[PDB]
């Protein structure tokens, strides 16, 4: 099955379609749209980004540096649920590195690894705003105060 | 069914922005209807913009997003300039330890979009935008819904409720840079550009989005508007001190027994947000340093001022951010220098090398790894992140971190 | 001895000539006649039939038949309250006791100054948004006490 | 201008057709109708005779939408073997309790409804229509007043409109407070001045109506159809929905729902359907109790199966959805029916006269724990003698619904005696 040049399934195709009609001007959906892309394929695939631009009548340029640019965005792993860990002052005062070693115990994995299965990514990010509930991580979209290695257990349990 | 967000403690003593969102869930339209909400709207179509205007001025309102902007003024300088003007919600939201706007958001959602429609009408906008951190994402599927929810009451779309105005608010998401809270940076990200701030002036209310006159105002500020209109300015101006009117949010977080946000009077003292509020420190230690989000270190010997806009007074957003005595100042400082290297948009080249720098070098002190010239470079370069800057951050990536050096010397010198 | 002022009668004229036939304008000159006087006064019916070229006993009879008229009680506003099904599953009750604690009148009752009167209604077509109330043409949902006090205060 | 103050009543449509700018609610006006495409359907019903245009609604399929469900082509075919002059009516008298559909369509798109009455005056060739809108729908009547003018100054209303030789007035006129006068020659006596008081049929209006001539009186809903007949023709109107029962329905939903509104659905819809995956469900998640089909017909938990369409077993009628759940009670809601009737006979007809009012004066006191076994035998009775001599449809049913409360919820009712 040699390779042909890269094309969004249908599915993905008519949720960045509907995101490019959604503002006044189509180029202002392009944040939408890459987030839209990394939520179907657990990461911006490099060959996305041309097909993309055509559909927002922008440079393939322009493009490649927004994503270069917004750190919510990777362009190197495929990963099925991203942790994302503060590492702020707030949630570091209040026990970042207990979170971080215990998703150490449970997952195998440090910041910036990704489990063998593909499953999980740790991303370390600035302030998530929840500090009154520090140390916070999420999970894709859900977010969390972490308390304990069992409690977080339980927790990643959730996400299969 | 939105995804799971952790349940922040909120406290008021005046029931206005937190009567909802003291509460911690979605409330829906129904449920702010029965509370009298979209009646300040209805009230807001029967007066003319410049009304509005001039009561929003005399309600003394000034903006949450940080600089403490009379809002009123803001907007009469946008009017100023012929139209079509922009009015945006800045919803970006990515200072250490500042958390209060969320709650809003996700708990009170209608009371940000009457705000928004009242604010827009005001200055003659037809389109508003809410600009929500990328890292928010029940915000936005919460607002999403919500402004479906006023679509259907009428409250938005054309000819609203009979007025001849017409609005449609649009709903952008951020993708994980702080810088976008700048206003001007945040306007090129609206645009689908990277989040460089542009040089000022112009200032946004002259040319904004497209070029066009806009206001942009922190959800915070917004969220004042219904208040205002509901109540009239003058009572509204009646609350707290009569320079610095009106409730404000304080986000507490740190070592002390109650983190949260806190709706009070600017009247309140440091002090009492700690103690009397917040419930006193964790293990009732000794406070170190209050840091103001990542904008300034107060000592406890600064404890007594006032929580307004004044010169001595706390000031910001009013994010307190509390340290006890066994917290190392210098560990807290290079979290400080952290952020602001991983924030800087590198459109400057003091603020670029120079926050890249400063953590670099702090770093190196904190191990015990660092040379004399590494001492000396880092003095250097805290007092040179500023130099050409052309947006806020430049301006203060050094501000914290000098007031340690100020405040805790002793501290400083054991890692020399 | 009872004649319409000039500017009501104009606008009963305007209805009169509205129809093919007179006759036709009846129930717009009686609905005009309760807005202008705040209900029908008996003694309006005679120059009324007069114009209509219909006797005093067929409009009379007409007055009688159509509930929204009334000929006993005069009231600047009327709020018409709906009693039907929909509205009373879903809070006719909460709505007649936020009324009552509001303006201090039931049913039926007119606050002493003649500013409102109470008219339960039948089925009002907004059964959706029940309950729903009418301040003369304006129409609401009720959604709690606070609210309906503040719709209140706009009629002065 | 400035209108009176209307609630927002929610509405949805899978068809974009009544309601696709009805779903938003505000007024739209006629430079808003244009750009749609609107009064396209009038320059071509004026291309056509009036035979065709009968033909075409007869083949539609199109149904009133007013309760009785009689189909429209064959009403206008029976009216026009008449001779002139003939009248046409449309019915906004839409008073039946749980029944709001029509008022969205006069208060949002008022312009579909007058081309509807435009097209359908043309094809029986009547040069005077009228609408009687209720008195308690004020906004919908200045609304109406306005777009007719609109109308006017436009060139489809007056005399020989757009060329074609044919001549129309629309007159507005207002009722004041009758549901009796939502009854075709009740709303006729009305029109003439008189009290809403029905008459004996036959002669139907088709034959004598209007000061005695040949009159088509149509429901809202079933006029703001014809322009969408004319406009894709009869074929793909046909191909909306089930082929017997085709095209858009309105479905006014209220109660114990979670989206009370309107809805605009195919008539393959079941009530089921209606309630849970287009109305979202009851408050709560409670159980379905009973559905009211208005104040006409009580449907239990066991009937929502059915289709929403006018056959044997469907739901029929306008399509009015009131859901009660596992809490309500039935004989409350029993009463509030009962006081309904009491309140809209229209007294000509003894049985109906002294029956509605019995029915509703001993189920009171049968509600209030107040009813002697004499009452309690008498209301049996009074319910089931309603309808004798009656001379139009409601005393023939004023019984109807709260007959289907004793059969289908003994156990409650036996509760109160
Ligand atoms: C680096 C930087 C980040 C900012 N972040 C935010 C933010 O997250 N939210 C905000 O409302 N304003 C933020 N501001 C301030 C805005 O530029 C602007 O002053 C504010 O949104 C205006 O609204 P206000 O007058 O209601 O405060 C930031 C400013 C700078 C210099
Ligand atoms: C008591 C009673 C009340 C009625 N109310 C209405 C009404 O409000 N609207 C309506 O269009 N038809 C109503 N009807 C039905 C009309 O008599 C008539 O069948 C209808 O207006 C014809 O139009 P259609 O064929 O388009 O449905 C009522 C009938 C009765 C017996
Ligand atoms: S001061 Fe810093 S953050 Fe601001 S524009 Fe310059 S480089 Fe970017
Ligand atoms: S059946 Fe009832 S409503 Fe109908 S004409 Fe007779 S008395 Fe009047
Ligand atoms: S410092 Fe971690 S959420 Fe703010
Ligand atoms: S039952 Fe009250 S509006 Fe219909
Ligand atoms: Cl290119
Ligand atoms: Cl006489
Ligand atoms: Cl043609
Ligand atoms: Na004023
Ligand atoms: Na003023
Ligand atoms: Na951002
Ligand atoms: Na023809
Ligand atoms: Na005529
Ligand atoms: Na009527
Ligand atoms: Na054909």
């Amino acid at each position: 099955m040699f390779k042909t040049e890269f094309e969004f399934p249908e599915e993905l195709k008519t949720k960045l379609q509907e995101h490019i009609n959604y503002f006044p001007k189509k180029r202002q959906a392009i944040l939408l749209c890459l987030h839209e892309i990394q939520n179907y394929y657990g990461y911006i695939p490099p060959e996305s980004l041309k097909p993309l631009a055509d559909m927002l009548e922008l440079p393939l340029n322009h493009v490649e540096g927004v994503v270069a640019f917004y750190d919510m965005f990777d362009r190197e792993d495929k990963a099925k649920y991203r942790i994302r860990v503060c590492v702020s002052i707030v949630c570091h005062l209040m026990g970042t590195n207990k979170l971080l070693k215990a998703l150490e115990n449970i997952l195998g994995i440090k910041p910036g690894e990704v489990t063998p299965d593909g499953k999980f990514k740790i991303v370390p990010v600035q302030c998530l705003g929840a500090c009154s509930e520090a140390p916070v991580f999420m999970v894709n979209d859900d977010e969390y105060k972490f308390e304990s290695e069992v409690q977080l257990n339980e927790i990643l349990s959730r996400y299969t | 069914s939105y995804p799971a967000i952790p349940r922040i403690y909120a406290e008021t003593t005046l029931n206005m922005l937190l009567k909802r969102a003291k509460k911690p869930r979605v409330h829906s339209i129904d449920e702010y209807l029965k509370d009298g909400g979209y009646q300040a709207l209805e009230k807001a179509l029967n007066m003319s913009p410049e009304e509005i205007i001039d009561w929003v001025d005399k309600s003394t309102l000034r903006g949450g997003g940080g600089a403490g902007f009379p809002t009123g003024k803001k907007w009469k300088f946008a009017v100023q300039n012929p139209g079509p003007r922009y009015f945006i919600c800045n919803a970006d939201e990515s200072e250490p330890g500042t958390f209060k706007d969320r709650i809003i958001i996700e708990r009170d959602p209608h009371l940000l979009i009457e705000g928004i429609i009242i604010s827009s009408y005001a200055i003659g906008a037809n389109e508003a935008y809410i600009y929500i951190r990328g890292e928010y994402p029940a915000g936005y599927y919460i607002l999403r819904d919500a402004i479906e929810e006023a679509k259907k009451k009428g409250f938005l779309g054309k000819n609203i409720l009979g007025s001849g105005f017409d609005l449609e608010i649009y709903v952008a998401r951020g993708a994980g840079a702080y810088i976008c809270g700048e206003e001007t940076a945040l306007i090129e990200s609206l645009e689908g550009k990277r989040g460089h701030p542009r040089l000022k002036p112009p200032y946004p209310v002259q040319k904004g989005l497209w070029g066009k006159p806009t206001v942009v105002n922190n959800v915070e500020t917004i969220a004042n508007v219904p208040f205002i209109i509901s109540m009239g300015w003058e009572e509204y101006r009646y609350i707290g001190p009569s320079d610095y009117a009106g409730p404000k949010l304080f986000p507490v977080s740190g070592k002390v027994k109650k983190p949260g946000v806190y709706e009070l009077p600017m009247n309140t003292t440091l002090r009492e947000v700690i103690f009397k509020y917040a419930g006193g420190t964790l293990g009732n230690k000794k406070v170190k340093a209050v840091f103001s989000g990542a904008l300034d270190c107060f000592s406890s010997e600064e404890l007594d001022i006032p929580m307004d806009y004044s010169p001595l007074g706390f000031g910001g957003t009013g994010t307190v951010i509390v340290l006890t005595e066994e917290d190392d100042i210098v560990e807290a400082a290079l979290k400080i220098a952290e952020f602001y290297e991983h924030e800087t948009c590198g459109q400057c080249t003091p603020c670029r090398v120079g926050c890249y720098e400063q953590a670099n070098l702090l770093e190196k002190i904190y191990k015990g790894e660092a040379t004399e010239q590494d001492w000396e470079g880092f003095d250097f370069v805290n007092r040179n992140i500023q130099p050409t800057s052309i947006c806020g951050l430049g301006a203060v990536a050094g501000r914290l971190i000098r007031q340690t050096l100020e405040k805790f010397p002793e501290e400083w010198e054991k890692y020399r």
